[PDB]
């Protein structure tokens, strides 16, 4: 049995941690909603 | 139950302890998450039951007491805040460059940010402060790291 707590707003917070590239990337989707890598 | 906008993490007690499965999104009364978190399985929220209303496995998408409310988009430009919420961890804006899911039916916005399973369903924002999408759908490349689909809901 499963519940739900509240972890905060929803909210753009000027100066965040500011991280993470920006790839490009060839996928598939499944019928089972699983991505996979398209090489 | 609380029925109050915001993210809120999502727990069982069906293991050891209480475990953090996932998260999600309540606005305008609706409660928004990834399918792979709750199976569509029914929430408490104190006495409050939450009934799942709409649901895809193919999108991972579902929503309770309504259906899906969110039809903001990623312009394909902009920077975007991931507003994680990690099991045991305090809620956290990190903001990033979307990349790209190229697919047969399109391109998808993709953020390159690793986190606990259990933090799927962590939304994602535009800077009017809109959710675009939600994290924890995706795959892991070469290095071994996790990269998330922005997936987003159509609304009606
Ligand atoms: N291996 C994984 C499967 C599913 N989701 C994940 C998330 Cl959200 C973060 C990191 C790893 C994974």
């Amino acid at each position: 049995d499963m519940y739900i707590e509240r972890a905060g707003d929803i909210t753009w917070e000027k100066d965040a941690e500011v991280t993470g590239n920006s790839p490009r990337l060839d996928v598939a989707l499944d019928e089972s909603g699983d991505f996979s890598l398209v090489e | 139950g609380e029925t109050t906008d915001g993210v809120y993490r999502v727990m069982t007690r069906r293991l050891l302890g209480s475990t953090q499965v996932g998260v999600g999104v309540m606005q305008e009364g609706v409660f928004h998450t990834m399918w792979h978190v709750t199976k569509g399985a029914a929430l408490r929220s104190g006495e409050g039951r939450l009934d799942p209303y709409w649901g895809d496995v193919k999108q991972d998408l579902v929503s309770y007491c309504g259906p899906w409310k969110l039809d903001a988009a990623w312009d394909g430009l902009s920077e975007v805040q991931l507003l994680a919420v990690p099991p045991g961890e305090r809620a956290k804006n990190i903001q990033t460059l979307p990349g790209i899911f190229k697919t047969k039916d399109g391109d998808i916005g993709a953020v390159a940010l690793d986190y606990p399973a259990g933090t799927s369903g962590s939304p994602i924002l535009d800077k009017c402060g809109r959710v675009i999408g939600l994290y924890g759908n995706g795959v892991v490349i070469k290095n071994g790291s996790y990269v998330s689909a922005i997936t987003q809901g159509k609304r009606e």
